[PDB]
């Protein structure tokens, strides 16, 4: 809640998403990038993330 | 930095930062600060100083010190928002521009 | 990195004494007075250059 | 008279001689960690933020 | 004269003002008595009087 | 002394001043002595009118 209300204050302090290690394509990150993608906007991300 | 995981637990179960306090406190606390600091300021620029008398190190204990007398000489006892500010990230910048700062 | 300096405090600029101390010479080569005058200005002469 | 009729010495020698004492002084390097301070922690991927 | 018996005030010109107190006493005693000779020494720094 | 002169000495009062060498600055002292002045002189009169 804290770096979300920092990250819609500074214009330049959006964001980073960690993704986790030496993993892809599990089943629970195709779902959890679901949830990120319909549910958190999409001006507190960075272009990466994005 | 977050993971994505956490991410991910806070979009799914809406949640948004909540206030118990009111406007009129949040700026009175911001004044507090904001005089302390001037104050701080104002007694600091009475005392000398000059970066040609000691190392980048001791000219940092020398101002420390000097800020720890003045807060105790004139203000009653606080927090000192700024200070501590000052102090837990000193590590994170190079001695020189730490102390020109 | 580590050496034995002396400090740089309102007197002249960082002075260093790493090898014997100085004032060792006095005794172990029996220096006369118009010589032992000569061993503050070394030890004053030892800046240290960057 | 503690030595005996033949006699053992010595060809060459190699000492050295100083005629001031601003001669005795000598030079060496350090690091001066004071802006190259010593690295710790190598560099690392983030995956676990907390 | 006219209202103690004795007292310390003196009225000489200095020569050879020493700077700072900490230099009379690391200075070696040849000198010392060398800088006292010449004539009246002004040493110039706070110090605590009664 | 005199049937007509009257001397009046100064007696040490309010005093105390830090005495710091390696730092030489007939200013510090000065500050120092003042700012345990202005404590006296705010204590002695807290809340109160003479």
């Amino acid at each position: 809640a804290i770096k979300m209300m920092q990250a819609a204050q500074l214009h330049r302090a959006s964001i980073e998403i960690a993704f986790p290690m030496n993993v892809s394509l599990s089943p629970e990150i195709i779902v959890q990038c679901f949830i990120v993608w319909m549910s958190i906007p999409e001006q507190l991300l960075s272009d990466r993330s994005n | 930095a977050v993971e994505l995981e956490q991410l991910a637990a806070y979009g799914l179960t809406g949640a948004y930062p909540r206030t118990n306090h009111s406007v009129d406190t949040i700026v009175k606390t911001v004044n507090n600060i904001s005089a302390t600091y001037s104050t701080i300021a104002q007694m600091l620029s009475t005392i000398d100083l000059d970066p040609t008398r000691y190392g980048t190190s001791e000219s940092i204990d020398k101002f420390k010190i000097a800020w720890e007398n003045v807060e105790s000489v004139l203000n009653m006892e606080g927090n000192d928002f700024v200070k501590t500010i000052m102090y837990a990230y000193e590590d994170n910048f190079p001695k020189k521009d730490f102390y020109m700062m | 990195t580590d050496y034995t300096r002396i400090a740089a405090s309102a007197l002249g600029p960082e002075i260093s004494t790493e090898g014997m101390p100085l004032f060792s010479l006095i005794e172990s080569l029996e220096l006369t007075e118009a010589e032992t005058s000569r061993l503050p200005v070394i030890q004053d002469s030892m800046v240290i250059q960057k | 008279a503690v030595e005996m009729y033949v006699a053992v010495r010595i060809s060459r020698f190699q000492l050295e001689v100083l005629r001031d004492l601003h001669d005795l002084v000598r030079s060496r390097t350090y690091l001066d960690v004071s802006k190259s301070p010593l690295a710790t922690t190598p560099i690392r991927v983030v995956e676990y933020v907390r | 004269n006219r209202f103690f018996h004795l007292h310390p005030i003196v009225t000489n010109q200095p020569s050879n003002t020493i700077k700072n107190a900490q230099l009379w006493n690391e200075m070696r005693l040849e000198q010392q008595v060398e800088h006292i000779k010449a004539g009246p020494v002004r040493i110039i720094g706070p110090f605590h009087v009664t | 002394p005199e049937e007509n002169v009257y001397i009046l000495l100064p007696i040490q009062a309010y005093t105390g001043g830090v005495i710091d060498r390696r730092d030489a600055s007939f200013s510090n002292f000065a500050y120092s002595i003042a700012s345990k002045l202005m404590m006296e002189l705010s204590a002695a009169t807290h809340n109160k009118i003479f």
